[PDB]
């Protein structure tokens, strides 16, 4: 468990998880507001 | 002090006439630069003080504003007019050469000095009434001179910026239109169209 | 308008300015700037024979040292300004206010 | 000594073929030659300059002779717009009959080459009309080159060779060059334009045998000395004027109109003569600045040392710079190359937008060739200027004599400069490539409307400020009551505004988002090339990886594999890597220019506007699209006049590709291969009777890099020249 | 013949001498460090310029410096 | 009277051809012996390009800093 | 309008491109069954295209002769939604990222083996640090004014 946590935070694994989360977030934002070329709210 | 609560520059003690410790950019850090700055300031102040009445007095009379009075030179037949009469030698190349020569000679004669106190306060032929007798009364006169000179410089800046704001108008016209309707006619309309 | 009048007047005036007004200033400046030098020695002192200053024609009998080279210089300035005046006065160009 | 090279005793003892190679590649590096002194170096440089002048004169004389001999000048001047100028005849015994048939053009009696240097238009404008004039010019130039060689030889001989003190007299040289080389030369050119070219463009044929009997103006020299100069501009040429005829001709010799000649679409000759006269006056006045033997004027070093700001933000300012510039010849060469490259690029930028030669604006291939020419040469000159700056740092820099001046302070904060320049390059590259890839992906998905098209609004505003009225910005010159507009309404603004708003020339082309993106690509290229060169120069004297680099010379292979490995650590290697980026940047510049102009010449500027925003548009609508006639120059069904380019197009592809060899494969492999080859040759019958005299060896590391770069560059230039000339000439539009 | 120099920062570790693949360097008596040793280069005519000695020097900067110079058949490492 | 900075001190390097030039290191030992021109021994927390963390310096090359 | 462009809402080539895009999309739809999964997907795409074009017309983008939207970045207040407020948003996010990373580097710089916490990210500390990027605009400003943003002695 402790060693699993340690290995699960090593550079490659942490980076892949971070970028998967970022990709999912951006994908969902684009899905809800697609084809957005300007900021119209204000 | 020019700003109650702000520490004063080390090289500006307060002994010089008009010293109020104003030097945010610290241009007078080097003393030999500060001396030249003082002379230049007095020259600018004197020019502005001798000019601003010249900008206002003719305007108060039945002549044009300071910018209309120097527009006749832009015409092929430019000829000057002083106090409502055409001067003979008013054509541009003349006025130009006579002014250039006189000013160059006088400025060179002025610059041929290395006192450097008479550099700023020459005296002699330039003090006929002889106001420089008591050394301390002379100092308060120096303070008054520099104060009025700074005021005149600020006034000239205001005149020029007003002219830019409302082309074809003079300071007295701006004052009159402000007095006609103070609140609505102010700088705000210029700042926020 | 009269080219001879304008040229002569302007040249004489420029010579007067050089001889009586800016004379001492120019002499002081040329004294303090000095001869051009390379590696601390003047051009002649480094072995350049042609760099030698022509001490012969520079001296004059004028009380203050007004010589040939400066008559050439100030007269050239006077003629340049005179012909500028003539050409620009006869050009007929007019800007519009 | 005792063998080639005689200038290097260390090389002459090399028992390998290297001695030959390095013998050729260091012949002009006088400073590294044995028994070299000061006066020897300066005299050799002086004589080599004379040799270069002789070569230049001989080359231009050859151009003249060939155009007069196998040219088309007499026929071309009859109808400049409907006949192709001829460069020189072709005599190739390898040609086949169809090749001879295809290459005979321009009304010649045999195969000939169509000139694209633009010499025909240039010589026509200046006044040359017949073949006799060209022959006389060629003979005069042959005499001139002979005289140049004679001068060089004369100054080689003792008792005529100048001393070093003479070479370092900067004040007098500057005075003479400004007032003499520049001023008097331009005054003479204005004289020729007034006396020959302007009359030539009006019917009269003024030549040596009658130029003293013809007045250039009806009231010759009367107005000039009287001061009433306006009489020389009182009757300009009417707008309905055929060039070399008196129909609609005027009498003005000097003017300032600003437009173009309506028929030739080039600048007025009178305007050009006036320009040259004016700048001649300016140069003559300004060349009296420095002090010589007459006791008046300026001393450059005093001006330099007096320019030190109080407050010490610049340290000691320019103190000591005169001696480091005058004593360092590489500093002088670097400054000269920098200025020359800037003005060569300026020439390139101005020649296409403000043509000065008659009927050259209608010769599209000539315009394209000249622009690409001058831009590539300017890039090479700039790269060389930076190279010689680095060389100066290595060789002629004295740290103690330059203590705390601008140069030393540049050296001591090199890292901030390099890092900030790197940041600028990274920003430009990241965002330019990002926008290009975004647009390309957007068009891949069939949604062009979702692109990021940024209007080059600042450049459009500047164009409006010049007087263009296609963007509706209403600025100076494009407004109505602006002082700038009103001041020049009676001099040049009429013609200038007529020319700029006219949309068939190249005077301030209309610009859009594609122009924005490509200009930012240009900026990226400039910044990255400057990064490489500045980093190579400022780190030439040494860095953290090799602090004692200054003692290893300008160019050396490496410092071995220790300390992590030190490949390409020299300043020479920094220049080496910068040449690739220079080629890439100038390639982008010329791609942009050529595509814009080829789409404008077709009246199809839209097509460029649509397809420039994304890279696939560049790849398909420009490279692939404009490359059909060229590749078809010869095919299984015969050949046409473009075959020679189609061959060159492939030739440039081969050279470039073999350049990749020396750049990828390195020395050790080739050395071992050559060793086994030597064994094999020594072990075979009848051929071991033949013995080499210099031991074969693989090319040096630096030499291999240089050869690879030379192949890369030659292939680059040849393939692009073939493509450009074939595509523009294939359509002639 | 390449030029090999030994600078006074040498600590007499001997690692450069072990590395030379042509026996160019040596150890000589000396008195300015604890080992009383310093490197010498009496046979630079046999130096091939490999710079393998510099890769072994632990001082910063190096105490042994190889400056490539005129090339001979010995320096070029040619067996033919 | 020992010479140079004390053991465990904090010195910055002034040798311009050193990797840690203008850097900082900890003094390890200064030899009391004369006739040695690089007595000071300094240790750094960063290796150089040769992967070495210790070097000797002359007395004037090191400068005790706070 | 600005730079000779015209609003997309009243532009004609923009409408022509919109119609052509919808026509191209519809061309494929007629091939399949009226209410199959491919047909539903194509209908959804057509509706998405219509919504996109209507939104572009609504926001008031500028269209050139090409009929495509163009972005004005000179600073005109009529177009701040095109580059300036997205630019401010990017600057905020990027400064967030950089400040958080710098804070992590400074925090782990005191250990005997800082590199160990660099190849193996100390997530516990990172989770506490990531939230400083909400207020990094103030932290960095006071860091600069206090004079310890930039390493002196260097
Ligand atoms: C709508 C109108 C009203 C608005 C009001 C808004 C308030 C702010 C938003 C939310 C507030 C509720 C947040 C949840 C409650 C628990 C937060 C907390 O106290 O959790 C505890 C932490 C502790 O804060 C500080 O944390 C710093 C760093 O410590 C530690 O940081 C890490 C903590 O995991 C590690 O332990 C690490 O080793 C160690 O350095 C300091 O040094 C101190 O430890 C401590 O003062 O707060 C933290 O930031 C935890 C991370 C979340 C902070 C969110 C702040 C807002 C953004
Ligand atoms: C297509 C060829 C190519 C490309 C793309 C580059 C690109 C670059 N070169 Mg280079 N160069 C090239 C050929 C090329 N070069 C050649 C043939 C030579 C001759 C040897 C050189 C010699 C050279 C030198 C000497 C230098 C450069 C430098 C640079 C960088 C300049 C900084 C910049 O512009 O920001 C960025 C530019 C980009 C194009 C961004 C690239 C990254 C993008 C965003 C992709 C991101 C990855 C993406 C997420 C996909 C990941 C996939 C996954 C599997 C990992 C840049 C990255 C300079 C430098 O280092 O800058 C300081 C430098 O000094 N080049
Ligand atoms: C510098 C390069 C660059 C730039 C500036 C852009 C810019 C843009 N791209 Mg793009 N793209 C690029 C490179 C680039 N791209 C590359 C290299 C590719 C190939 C992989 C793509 C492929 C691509 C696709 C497929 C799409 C885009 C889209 C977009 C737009 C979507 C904006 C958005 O997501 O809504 C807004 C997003 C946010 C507001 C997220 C931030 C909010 C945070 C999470 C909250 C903050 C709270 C405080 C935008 C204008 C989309 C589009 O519709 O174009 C119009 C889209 O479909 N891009
Ligand atoms: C050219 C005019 C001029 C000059 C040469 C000086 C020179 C000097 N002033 Mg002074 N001053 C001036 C005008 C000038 N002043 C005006 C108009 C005012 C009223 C606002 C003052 C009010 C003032 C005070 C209260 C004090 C000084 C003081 C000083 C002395 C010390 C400061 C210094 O070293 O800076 C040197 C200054 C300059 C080199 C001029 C700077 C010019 C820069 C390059 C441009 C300025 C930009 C400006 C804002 C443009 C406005 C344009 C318009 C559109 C608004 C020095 C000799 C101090 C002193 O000890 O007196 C002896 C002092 O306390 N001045
Ligand atoms: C280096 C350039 C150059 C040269 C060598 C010449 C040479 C000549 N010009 Mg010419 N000219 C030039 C530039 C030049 N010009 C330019 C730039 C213009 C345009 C303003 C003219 C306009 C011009 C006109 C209108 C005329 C000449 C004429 C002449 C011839 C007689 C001039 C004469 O002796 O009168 C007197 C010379 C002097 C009083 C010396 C002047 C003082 C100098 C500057 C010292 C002569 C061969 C005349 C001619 O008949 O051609 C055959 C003629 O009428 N030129
Ligand atoms: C007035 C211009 C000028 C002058 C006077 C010099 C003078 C000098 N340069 Mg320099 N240089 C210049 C411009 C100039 N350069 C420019 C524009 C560049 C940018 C490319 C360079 C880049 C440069 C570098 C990198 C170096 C020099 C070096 C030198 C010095 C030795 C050159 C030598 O003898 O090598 C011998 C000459 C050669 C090897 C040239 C033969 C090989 C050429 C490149 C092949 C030509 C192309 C090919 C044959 C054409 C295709 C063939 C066919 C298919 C058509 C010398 C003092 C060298 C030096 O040692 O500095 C001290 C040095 O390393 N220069
Ligand atoms: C267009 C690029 C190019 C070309 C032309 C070559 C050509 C060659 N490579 Mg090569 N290579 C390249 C790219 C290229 N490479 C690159 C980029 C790399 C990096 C990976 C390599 C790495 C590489 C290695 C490692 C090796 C080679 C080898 C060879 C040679 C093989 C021997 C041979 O083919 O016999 C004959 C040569 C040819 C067919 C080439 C064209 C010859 C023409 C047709 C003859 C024209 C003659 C003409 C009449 C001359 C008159 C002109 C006159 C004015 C002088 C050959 C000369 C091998 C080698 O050296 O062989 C032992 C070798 O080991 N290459
Ligand atoms: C809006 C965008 C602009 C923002 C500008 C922010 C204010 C910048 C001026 C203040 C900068 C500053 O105080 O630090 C100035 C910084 C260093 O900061 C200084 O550090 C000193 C030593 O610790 C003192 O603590 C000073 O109080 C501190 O100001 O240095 C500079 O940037 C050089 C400028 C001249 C000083
Ligand atoms: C003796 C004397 C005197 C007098 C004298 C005199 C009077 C003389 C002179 C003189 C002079 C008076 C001189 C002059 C001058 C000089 C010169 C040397 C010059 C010049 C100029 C020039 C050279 C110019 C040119 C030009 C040209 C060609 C181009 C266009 C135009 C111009 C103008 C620019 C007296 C009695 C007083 C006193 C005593 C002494
Ligand atoms: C390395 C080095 C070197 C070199 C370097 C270089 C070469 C650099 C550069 C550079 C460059 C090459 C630059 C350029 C520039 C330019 C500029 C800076 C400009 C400008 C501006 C202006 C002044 C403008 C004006 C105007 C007008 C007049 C009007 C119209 C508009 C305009 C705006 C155009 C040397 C050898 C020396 C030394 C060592 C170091
Ligand atoms: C091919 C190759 C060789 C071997 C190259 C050799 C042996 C050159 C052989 C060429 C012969 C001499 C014919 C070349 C023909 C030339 C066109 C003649 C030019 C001579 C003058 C006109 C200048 C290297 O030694 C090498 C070294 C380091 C990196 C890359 C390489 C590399 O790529
Ligand atoms: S370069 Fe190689 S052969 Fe020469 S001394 Fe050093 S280790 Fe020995
Ligand atoms: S490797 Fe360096 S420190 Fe060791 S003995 Fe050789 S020169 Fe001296």
């Amino acid at each position: 468990m402790r060693d699993l946590k340690t290995y699960l935070s090593v550079a490659p694994v942490a980076s892949t998880l971070w970028f998967a989360a970022l990709a999912g977030l951006l994908i969902e934002i684009n899905r809800f507001f697609p084809d957005a070329l300007t900021f119209p709210f204000f | 002090d020019w700003m109650p609560g702000q520490p004063r520059p080390s090289y500006l003690d307060g002994s010089a006439p008009g010293d109020f410790g104003f030097d945010p950019l610290r241009l007078g850090e080097v003393p030999e630069n500060l001396e030249r700055f003082k002379e230049s300031e007095l020259i600018h102040c004197r020019w502005a003080m001798l000019a601003v009445p010249g900008i206002l007095v003719p305007e108060a009379l039945g002549l044009g504003n300071w910018v209309k009075a120097q527009e006749w030179a832009a015409l092929p037949g430019g000829q000057a007019t002083y106090l409502g009469n055409p001067v003979p030698w008013g054509t541009l190349p003349t006025i130009l050469v006579i002014e250039f020569l006189s000013i160059a000679f006088v400025e060179h004669q002025r610059s041929m000095e290395k006192d450097p106190e008479k550099k700023k306060y020459p005296g002699g032929a330039f003090d006929p009434l002889g106001y420089s007798k008591d050394p301390k009364k002379f100092h308060e006169y120096k303070i008054k001179e520099v104060k009025n000179g700074r005021l005149a410089l600020l006034a000239f800046v205001g005149i020029c910026v007003q002219q830019s704001a409302y082309p074809g108008t003079g300071p007295l016209e701006n004052l009159a239109t402000h007095l006609a309707d103070p609140w609505h006619n102010t700088i705000g309309n210029v700042l926020i169209p | 308008l009269n080219p001879s009048l304008v040229i002569s007047l302007s040249t004489g005036l420029s010579l007067f300015l050089g001889r009586f007004v800016f004379f001492n200033f120019q002499r002081e400046n040329v004294a303090k700037q000095g001869l051009p030098e390379q590696n601390g020695v003047t051009h002649f002192e480094a072995g350049d024979t042609r760099a030698k200053e022509y001490v012969s024609l520079l001296k004059s009998n004028d009380p203050v040292g007004f010589n040939i080279v400066d008559v050439l210089a100030w007269g050239s300035i006077g003629h340049i300004v005179a012909y500028y005046i003539l050409a620009t006065s006869s050009n007929g160009y007019d800007p519009k206010f | 000594a005792l063998r080639f090279p005689r200038f290097s005793q260390g090389l002459a003892q090399d028992p390998t073929t290297r001695r030959i190679w390095f013998g050729i590649a260091t012949a002009h590096d006088f400073e590294s030659h044995d028994d070299i002194t000061e006066g020897r170096l300066y005299q050799n440089i002086f004589a080599s300059h004379f040799g270069q002048l002789a070569i230049i004169f001989l080359w231009t004389s050859g151009n003249l002779f060939h155009v007069a001999w196998q040219g088309n000048f007499e026929a071309w001047v009859q109808d400049p717009l409907h006949v192709r100028p001829i460069a020189h005849a072709i005599w190739d015994p390898h040609f086949g009959q169809p090749a001879v048939e295809a290459f005979t053009r321009g009304g010649a009696l045999g195969p000939v080459n169509i000139a694209y240097s633009g010499v025909y238009q240039w010589w026509y404008t200046i006044g040359l009309r017949t073949n006799e004039d060209l022959y006389t010019g060629a003979i005069f130039l042959l005499f001139l080159s002979f005289i140049s060689l004679l001068a060089g030889w004369l100054h080689l001989q003792p008792k005529w060779k100048p001393s070093v003190s003479w070479f370092k007299n900067a004040e007098s040289r500057l005075n003479h060059h400004l007032s003499g080389l520049f001023g008097v030369s331009s005054l003479a050119w204005a004289g020729h334009l007034v006396h020959v070219a302007i009359p030539g463009s009006r019917g009269e044929y003024v030549r040596w045998n009658n130029f003293l009997s013809v007045l250039p103006h009806p009231q010759g020299l009367g107005p000039l000395f009287t001061g009433q100069w306006n009489l020389y501009a009182q009757n300009p040429d009417s707008s309905n004027h055929l060039f070399s005829t008196s129909q609609g001709a005027g009498t003005a010799i000097l003017t300032l109109l600003g437009g173009f000649h309506p028929q030739t679409q080039s600048l007025w000759l009178t305007d050009m003569a006036h320009h040259h006269l004016a700048i001649a006056i300016l140069f003559l006045i300004g060349g009296h600045m420095y002090r010589t033997n007459f006791g008046i004027g300026h001393s450059i070093k005093y001006i330099l040392e007096a320019h030190i700001p109080p407050g010490g933000r610049l340290g000691r300012g320019h103190k000591g710079l005169y001696d480091t510039i005058n004593n360092s010849i590489h500093f002088q060469l670097g400054l000269a190359l920098a200025s020359l490259g800037v003005i060569t690029s300026l020439v390139a930028q101005h020649m296409y937008s403000l043509p000065a030669y008659a009927f050259i604006a209608q010769d599209f291939t000539t315009q394209a060739a000249l622009y690409t020419h001058h831009q590539y040469i300017a890039g090479f000159i700039m790269t060389g200027a930076f190279a010689h700056g680095a060389i100066f740092f290595i060789r002629d820099y004295n740290p103690e004599q330059n203590a705390d001046n601008v140069l030393a302070r540049m050296l001591e904060h090199k890292e901030a400069i390099i890092s900030h320049l790197s940041w600028a390059s990274l920003f430009l590259g990241f965002h330019t490539l990002g926008l290009y890839v975004h647009n390309d992906v957007m068009l891949a998905f069939g949604t062009p409307e979702k692109q990021i098209l940024i209007e080059p609004i600042f450049a459009q505003w500047i164009q409006s400020a010049h007087g263009k009225t296609s963007y509706g910005f209403d600025v100076l010159l494009s407004s109505t009551n602006s002082p700038a507009l009103n001041a020049g309404r009676s001099i040049w603004l009429p013609g200038w505004l007529n020319a700029i708003n006219e949309n068939s020339n190249s005077l301030f082309l209309t610009i859009g988002p594609g122009d924005f993106l490509v200009h930012h690509a240009i900026a990226l290229g400039l910044h990255t090339t400057t990064l490489i060169l500045v980093k190579g120069a400022l780190d030439a004297r040494g860095s953290k990886l090799m602090p004692d680099k200054k003692d290893f010379g300008y160019s050396f292979p490496c410092d071995g594999p220790g300390r992590g490995g030190t490949c390409d650590i020299s300043a020479w290697d920094a220049f080496y890597l910068a040449v690739f980026w220079m080629l890439n940047t100038i390639g982008w510049v010329t791609f942009y220019w050529h595509w814009k102009h080829i789409t404008l010449w077709q009246g199809n500027v839209s097509q460029f506007n649509e397809s420039s925003t994304y890279l696939m548009g560049w790849l398909r609508d420009y490279l692939w699209l404009n490359s059909s006639q060229l590749i078809n120059g010869y095919n299984p069904f015969g050949m046409n006049s473009l075959s020679v380019w189609a061959w060159m197009f492939l030739f440039g592809h081969l050279v470039w590709a073999t350049g990749f060899m020396f750049l990828i494969s390195w020395r050790g492999y080739w050395q071992e291969l050559i060793e086994t080859l030597a064994w094999a040759h020594e072990r075979t019958p009848l051929a071991n009777l033949i013995r080499w005299r210099d031991k074969p060896v693989a090319l040096s590391i630096v030499q291999a890099r240089l050869v690879g770069l030379v192949h890369f560059s030659v292939g680059y230039i040849f393939t692009y020249a073939a493509f450009l000339i074939a595509s523009t000439s294939g359509k002639f539009g | 013949s390449h030029s090999v120099k030994i600078y006074d920062t040498c600590i007499g570790c001997t690692q450069c001498v072990r590395a030379c693949p042509t026996d160019v360097l040596e150890m000589i008596p000396w008195g300015g460090c604890k080992a009383k040793q310093i490197a010498s280069a009496p046979r630079t005519e046999d130096c091939v310029g490999c710079k393998r000695c510099e890769s072994a020097c632990p001082t910063d900067f190096l105490s042994v410096r190889v400056y490539l110079w005129h090339e001979t058949t010995r320096s070029m490492g040619l067996a033919y | 009277p020992p010479i140079g900075p004390k053991r465990g001190a904090k010195v910055k390097i002034l040798r311009q051809e050193s990797y840690w030039y203008k850097g900082t290191g900890s003094v390890v030992a200064v030899d009391q012996d004369p006739n040695t021109r690089y007595p000071v021994v300094v240790r750094f927390n960063k290796v150089n390009y040769a992967n070495v963390s210790t070097n000797n310096y002359a007395l004037d090359e090191v400068e005790e800093v706070k | 309008d600005i730079a000779g462009l015209t609003p997309c809402k009243d532009s004609k080539q923009f409408a022509k491109r919109e119609k052509q895009s919808i026509k191209k999309l519809e061309s494929s739809l007629k091939l399949y069954a009226p209410d199959s999964a491919p047909a539903l997907a194509i209908n959804a795409t057509i509706e998405k295209t219509k919504r996109r074009f209507d939104n572009y017309g609504k926001q008031g983008l500028l269209c050139g002769a090409d009929g495509l939207p163009h972005l004005i970045v000179s600073g005109d207040q009529r177009h701040w939604g095109e580059f300036i407020t997205p630019g401010i948003l990017f600057l905020y996010i990027a400064g967030w990222i950089g400040w958080v990373g710098r804070s992590y580097l400074i925090a782990i710089r005191d250990d005997k083996k800082p590199t160990q916490k660099e190849i193996i990210i100390d997530v516990p500390l990172a989770t506490g640090l990531v939230f400083r990027g909400f207020s990094w605009p103030i932290a960095a400003y006071r860091e600069l004014l206090n004079g310890e943003l930039v390493a002196k002695d260097v």
